């Protein structure tokens, strides 16, 4: 889509299973974890990461990329 | 040049060294990653690699001064190499002595031919044997420095009249050490061996036949009884075995497969030059890599070496048809048709077509780039580590092997001759047992026969192991001398009787078996056994222990005997039996022991029987038989178990072992009461893990029978012979049931036998072992 | 770039004798020459070198070319690698008229892969355009050395095709003295090669070779245990098209893919260490032997990352140990800071570059290709002409 | 040894061996386990009317003998009389 209309801006609010009503099997991080870069050579993508947060502490390691570093990755911060 | 053509030829000792053949090898392109490894290692060598020891000797047959000709237009002809039995391929520590001699040198018109055979051993023992074929192409006439020598394809001869014998007895060559012998139904075959000094190329000079005369016996174990021994002059054929080609037939231990199956064709490439493999065989003919004689020669230019040739396409074989290792290969031969020079492709086929003895028969084909042959031969290669089973009783059904006996006259002419025996015998052929099972079987007893027949009945004994009492006690009390029939009823069908299946299946098992061997199919160093009963079928295929007939009369009196022991009701049915077990479905944790302390507990407390008889697979398959009214109770207490999965490993493990004791007492002391109320025609059944065994309902293979073998023991002692039994086909390959190792003859076995059976022999053997010490 | 990147590394080579011929044509001769004088001074390289050695002529008629067996061989193509490898940077060093020496000084350091690692230490030294062909046979002869007193220490025996056939419905190819496993870690496969072992004895034993990645990591042994490893693999496997897409995370059967290189010799195992004393010797034979001082870039260790400018002896010793003996940690030598990576090794497109920049994304590091010359759509990292735009598009940064 | 009192000793020892074969139980686990991995077969042929020990194999096989036989390159194959006629005659057309 993006590589598409390469202007107009889309928005991910990725999330996994873990959220409430609709409930997918994906894990939360492994397919983020694994195409962050494929999405970020799209400017066009504003990112966004939900299923399981009720407080700042609870993901501003997603905010900052930290995350990623305990899987052994570079930080991936997200953009919402 | 004076060597003696007919004497043989005295090599020199050569050890082998990883260097030689790791030059040879890359002078030849085979790069089977077998031949070598790490040095320092006892690195195996090649057949091939033979040749190159035996040359310095294979050939000073040809130069002798007698043994004239021209080494320029010389020709190999062919080679081959057969590793004999028995005997492991070579290694680089192997010191080899040769030896080598002329079988035959003929004067054909075209030239003159040579076939020389070399033989080498390692420590004394052969190794292997090596056959070459050259060719001294032109004309000559020395025929008196002329002779032949040759074995003949052994020939069957079986008699059935006694007008063949007297014709036979007519002779003078066929001499033997008695002429009592009989000679009637008997089969013979002939191992011959023929030497010949010519004068012609067509009329002989001296003629010498010799080689034994064998006996098939009721084993079929070929024996020695004569000699032959035919001695002639001036002669213009060989009448030893025209008398037999007619009369005979010809034991072709070859056979060809039904339908041809290619392995490949390949291509490989010949060298650039030929003097890499020259140094390495120590072959420096030049008509290889020198010029200046192939034009002596007539040729068209420095070919390769066709042994080059030979070893080139043996590799190409070993990886493709034997998976690249090379024990398999025990014989290989190859026949030069045409010369071909460096740098050449080859279009070499491959083909299995043949059986021998129980290992593969492949031929080759080597293809030019213009598609014309060059080389083709033959290659005996091995088969692999192989491994024959045999059934036990509850496999049968109807028309068993029928569907065969109609194929494979080598199956029918085994259950002919146990149905003629036993009706000879006991008075029924089960050719009309499997083909239609049915409810009952009634005897006659009528003339003479009839009463050598009663007898035979009553002539058994169920000898059985009370007060030590051989208790000489009668099989069949109903028969009497005032007799005149007898009655076998099995409600289902007497197939379903352990007193006929028994012999059925090891029928249908001993034919199977002999027709493969018919087909070559049986190594000598194939393992075999059988499951409680395959076990005398694989006796007797394999090792040939005893005749099909003493086979079968011992299986009949097992089957009664395993019948008697029990009291049955109206018709045969009794309260034993036997049932399966797979501890994996009561829990994946349900061990070995948990069948222990499962089935232990049920036969102190009932005080009834049931026991482990079979260990067929661990935590899946575990077998017991005894009183069903314990042994359903026993299935009862699993059922119930496994609908609880109280896993009685985690009782050994949360409780100490002994409180386990009294909980399963009382868990079990429970659930037989619970299940022991079954009327008397008790029925079994699957629940969550045992299977019945019906067909069956005799607990053998458990202590209650141990006073049942004496009886057996004796008639087993009296069949069965010393004699007919050979060891060789039993060490390592025979793994009995009861001691799961394979037998050997040792102490350590007989104690192993022994301490769990406890029986007089092994001791008092372990105590005059020394006999041992001749 | 080492060896295990590719099939056709000899074609690689056209090019520069085909398209650069006038600028790599005196190399690649003092090279053969110098080659061939190794295999005549040498007592019986004669013999593992079947069709030769005299590789000119391979080239302009690719008809006296051998084949793989023999030409992907170590001792025969080994040094190939590592003149490709040196083309490619003279090539450069040239069309920027930067000898060697100024060259290597505007580098923060170097280092290689499996093998290549000699030629960057190589570079290390030189300074000159004549005071380079020595460098050349000082890292040459190595190679040749190498792929030669290891042939021997381990051959190629052919493989029964039993496995040969099997191995191709099977999603493979012909087995090799090492295999590459995708989409697993370290520890599932140390736990796997542990039991494989178990069943085994050493001379047959696996080791991991090579820590390629975290994810992607390749063994080493013979062919027969890597093929029964590939069994207990199939044991384990899950159709990448099985569409686990309907259960749970946790409830999935690790599906990964893995195959064999085109290879001819089990690097980095014990299989080798033979060999290793053998060629300490052969090269003092000769004159060759590195220095720290003579260095003035450092290069890092495909096993402890660490440099060797400093360290207690002899480099060429931890060299070797390095390429035979032990594995390689392709991060812990990767720990470097740069901003851009450049593999003159072979491959390419497939080469060793490509794999650093899948590990080295969101790291902010920009990897080139300085052997070939195309097109990368995504641009995720760059070629040779990226090297030389004197503008604003040649100094693009991946983030 | 000497063949004909070591010939006399086997006929015994064979002679009570398949006497007590009556109730001493069948260790075909040891067999099973010994002669599929002390000597490594390759062939194993139920010669019978119905296929139970090629049931008793590749049951026991897989279930104790599956990491062994990996690790070594074994086409393990399993056959009877009743069904795998071509793959014991090896004649099997394409």
């Amino acid at each position: 889509i993006a590589k598409a209309h390469p202007n107009f801006p889309i928005a991910l609010q990725w999330t996994g299973g873990r959220g409430g009503g609709h409930h997918s099997f994906e894990d939360a991080h492994t397919p983020m974890l694994q195409m962050y870069s494929k999405i970020r050579r799209h400017p066009n993508i504003m990112l966004i990461f939900g299923s399981g947060f009720g407080s700042a502490d609870d993901t501003y390691p997603y905010l900052t990329g930290e995350w990623s570093t305990k899987f052994d990755y570079p930080p991936m911060p997200f953009d919402g | 040049l004076d060597f003696d053509p007919r004497d043989v030829i005295k090599g020199k000792d050569f050890e082998i060294t990883a260097k030689e053949v790791y030059d040879f090898t890359h002078a030849v392109g085979n790069n089977c990653e077998d031949f070598v490894s790490r040095p320092d290692r006892t690195m195996l060598a090649p057949m091939d690699f033979a040749i190159v020891v035996g040359w310095r000797a294979i050939i000073k047959a040809i130069f002798p001064n007698t043994v004239d000709g021209d080494l320029l237009k010389l020709v190999h002809l062919s080679n081959g190499y057969k590793m004999i039995p028995g005997a492991k391929p070579l290694q680089v520590g192997d010191v080899v002595s040769t030896t080598a001699v002329i079988e035959s040198v003929v004067n054909q018109p075209t030239g003159k031919i040579v076939d020389v055979v070399g033989t080498l051993s390692r420590n004394g023992k052969p190794v292997m044997e090596v056959t070459s074929s050259f060719f001294y192409r032109g004309n000559y006439t020395d025929f008196e420095n002329t002779f032949q020598k040759t074995v003949e394809p052994v020939y069957q001869m079986h008699i059935k009249t006694s007008k063949d014998i007297a014709v036979l007895r007519s002779k003078e060559w066929f001499q033997l050490d008695d002429e009592d012998f009989d000679l009637l139904n008997k089969t013979l075959t002939f191992e011959t061996e023929t030497e010949v000094t010519f004068k012609n190329a067509n009329i002989f000079s001296s003629v010498k036949c010799f080689g034994p005369i064998k006996v098939e016996l009721p084993t079929k174990e070929t024996v020695e009884i004569g000699i032959v021994d035919y001695e002639a002059g001036a002669s213009h054929g060989n009448p030893v075995v025209d008398f037999l080609k007619r009369n005979g037939s010809t034991l072709e231990q070859k056979v060809n497969l039904e339908n041809p199956i290619p392995i490949a064709v390949l291509d490989s490439y010949t060298p650039s030059t030929n003097e890499p493999y020259a140094r390495v065989s120590g072959d420096l003919n030049p008509i290889h890599v020198s010029r200046h004689f192939a034009s002596y020669a007539n040729l068209p230019g420095t070919i390769t070496h066709g042994m080059f040739s030979s070893a080139s396409v043996r590799a190409l074989i070993e990886n493709w048809a034997a998976d690249s290792v090379s024990s398999r290969v025990r014989g290989y031969t190859c026949q030069f048709v045409d010369m071909v020079l460096p740098n050449t492709a080859l279009k070499t086929s491959i083909q299995h077509v043949g059986m021998i003895n129980g290992r593969k028969l492949i031929k080759f084909e080597t293809r030019n780039e213009d598609d014309v042959v060059v080389l083709t031969g033959e290659a005996e290669i091995e088969q692999p580590v192989t491994t024959f089973v045999f059934t036990g009783q509850g496999s049968q059904e109807q028309g068993m092997g029928m569907d065969l006996y109609k194929t494979s006259k080598a199956a029918q002419d085994v259950w002919n001759r146990a149905d003629n025996h036993f009706k000879d015998t006991y008075g029924f052929s089960i050719l009309d047992i499997v083909i239609n099972n049915p409810v009952n079987l009634t005897i006659h007893f009528g003339g003479e026969k009839g009463k050598r027949i009663r007898e035979n009945y009553s002539a058994m004994i169920f000898e059985t192991i009370v007060d030590g009492k051989l208790k000489t006690e009668k099989i069949f009390k109903e028969i009497n001398e005032h007799s005149t029939s007898y009655t076998f009823r099995s409600e289902k069908g007497l197939l379903s009787a352990t007193q006929f299946t028994q012999p059925a299946l090891t029928l249908m098992e001993k034919a199977a078996f002999e027709d493969l061997k018919s087909k070559g199919l049986i190594p000598a160093d194939a393992t075999f056994a059988g499951h409680s009963l395959g076990e005398y079928a694989a006796l007797a295929s394999l090792a040939d222990v005893m005749s099909i007939e003493s086979l079968v009369e011992v299986v009949f009196y097992r089957g009664m005997t395993m019948q008697v022991a029990v009291p049955r009701d109206e018709l045969g049915r009794s309260n034993y039996g036997m049932i399966a077990i797979n501890p994996g479905r009561v829990a994946a944790s349900f061990s070995q022991e948990a069948l222990q302390y499962v089935v232990e507990r049920v036969g102190k407390r009932t005080g009834w029987l049931v026991e482990i008889v079979n260990y067929n697979v661990e935590n899946q398959q575990y077998v017991a038989a005894g009183d069903l009214r314990a042994l359903d109770t026993v299935t009862n207490v699993l059922n119930f178990i496994k609908l609880q999965k109280i896993d009685i490993i985690e009782l050994q493990k949360s409780l100490s072992l002994e409180e386990v004791e009294g909980h399963l007492f009382e868990i079990i002391d429970e659930a037989s009461k619970k299940s022991a109320v079954k009327p008397r025609p008790l029925k079994l059944e699957r629940g969550f893990a045992c299977i019945p065994l019906v067909g069956i309902s005799v607990p053998f293979h458990s202590t209650y029978l141990m006073n049942g073998v004496k009886p057996f023991k004796s008639f087993l002692k009296k069949n069965i012979i010393k004699e007919n039994v050979k060891v060789a086909r039993l060490a390592g390959k025979y793994i009995p049931n009861l001691t799961a190792k394979p037998f050997q003859v040792t102490k350590e076995y007989f104690q192993d036998v022994y301490d769990l059976t406890g029986s007089e022999p092994i001791k008092e053997i372990i105590d005059n072992w020394e006999k041992y010490e001749q | 770039g080492g060896q295990g990147n590719t099939d056709d590394y000899f074609e690689e080579l056209r090019d520069l004798y085909q398209t650069y011929h006038v600028l790599v044509g005196d190399l690649i001769k003092f090279s053969a020459e110098t080659l061939s004088e190794l295999i005549r001074t040498t007592l019986d390289a004669e013999k593992v070198f079947t069709q030769g050695l005299n590789i000119l002529e391979w080239l302009e008629n690719p008809s006296n070319t051998p084949d793989k067996d023999y030409l992907l061989s170590i001792p025969i193509s080994c040094p190939l690698i590592g003149v490709i490898q040196l083309a490619h940077y003279v090539v450069t060093a040239k069309l920027l008229g930067f000898t060697p020496g100024e060259l290597r000084s505007y580098l923060k350091g170097a280092t290689g892969h499996s093998q290549g690692l000699v030629t960057a230490v190589a570079i290390a030294e030189t300074d000159s355009w004549e005071s380079f062909f020595v460098s050349v046979r000082k890292a040459i002869t190595v190679l040749f050395f190498i792929g030669v007193r290891c042939y021997e220490a381990y051959p190629n025996t052919s493989l029964p095709p039993s496995i040969l056939e099997d191995s191709l419905e099977n999603n493979e190819g012909v087995p090799s003295p090492m295999l590459s496993i995708s989409n697993l870690t370290q520890e599932q496969v140390q736990d796997y090669v542990n039991k494989t072992n178990s069943h085994l004895p050493a001379g047959k034993q696996v080791e991991i070779s090579l820590v390629n990645g975290a994810k992607n990591l390749v063994v080493s042994g013979p062919p027969q245990s890597l093929y029964g490893l590939n069994l207990t693999l199939r044991k384990a496997k899950a159709p990448s098209g099985l569409d686990q897409s309907r259960i749970p995370f946790s409830e999935r059967k690790l599906k990964f893919s893995n195959r064999f290189l085109p290879v001819a010799s089990p690097f980095h195992s014990h299989l080798l260490v033979p060999a290793s004393d053998l060629i300490n010797k052969d090269l003092v034979k000769n004159n060759v032997s590195f220095n720290a001082k003579d260095i003035q870039i450092p290069v890092y260790d495909t096993f402890d990352g660490s440099d060797l400018r400093v360290l207690s002896g002899s480099i060429s010793e931890r060299i070797v140990d390095c390429i035979i003996r032990l594995p390689v940690k392709w991060e812990t030598t990767t720990q470097f800071k740069a901003t851009h990576i450049l593999d003159f090794g072979p491959g390419g497109a497939s080469g060793l570059g490509v794999l650093t920049h899948r590990n080295k994304d969101g790291t902010g590091v920009r990897v080139i290709v300085a052997g070939t010359l195309d097109i990368n759509p995504d641009d995720d990292y760059g070629f040779k002409q990226e090297i030389f735009d004197v503008t604003s598009n040649g100094l693009k940064k991946n983030p | 040894m000497k063949p004909e009192v070591e010939q006399e000793l086997a006929h015994i020892l064979l002679t009570e061996l398949l006497a007590y074969q009556f109730a001493s139980p069948v260790r075909w686990i040891e067999t099973q386990d010994v002669f599929l991995k002390d000597f490594n077969t390759e062939r194993v042929v139920e010669i019978g009317p119905s296929p139970t020990l090629a049931g008793m194999a590749q049951r026991t096989l897989k279930n104790k003998y599956e990491s062994y036989d990996a690790a070594l390159s074994l086409h393990r194959e399993i056959l009877c009389y009743s069904k795998d006629a071509k793959e014991i005659y090896y004649t099997p057309d394409p």
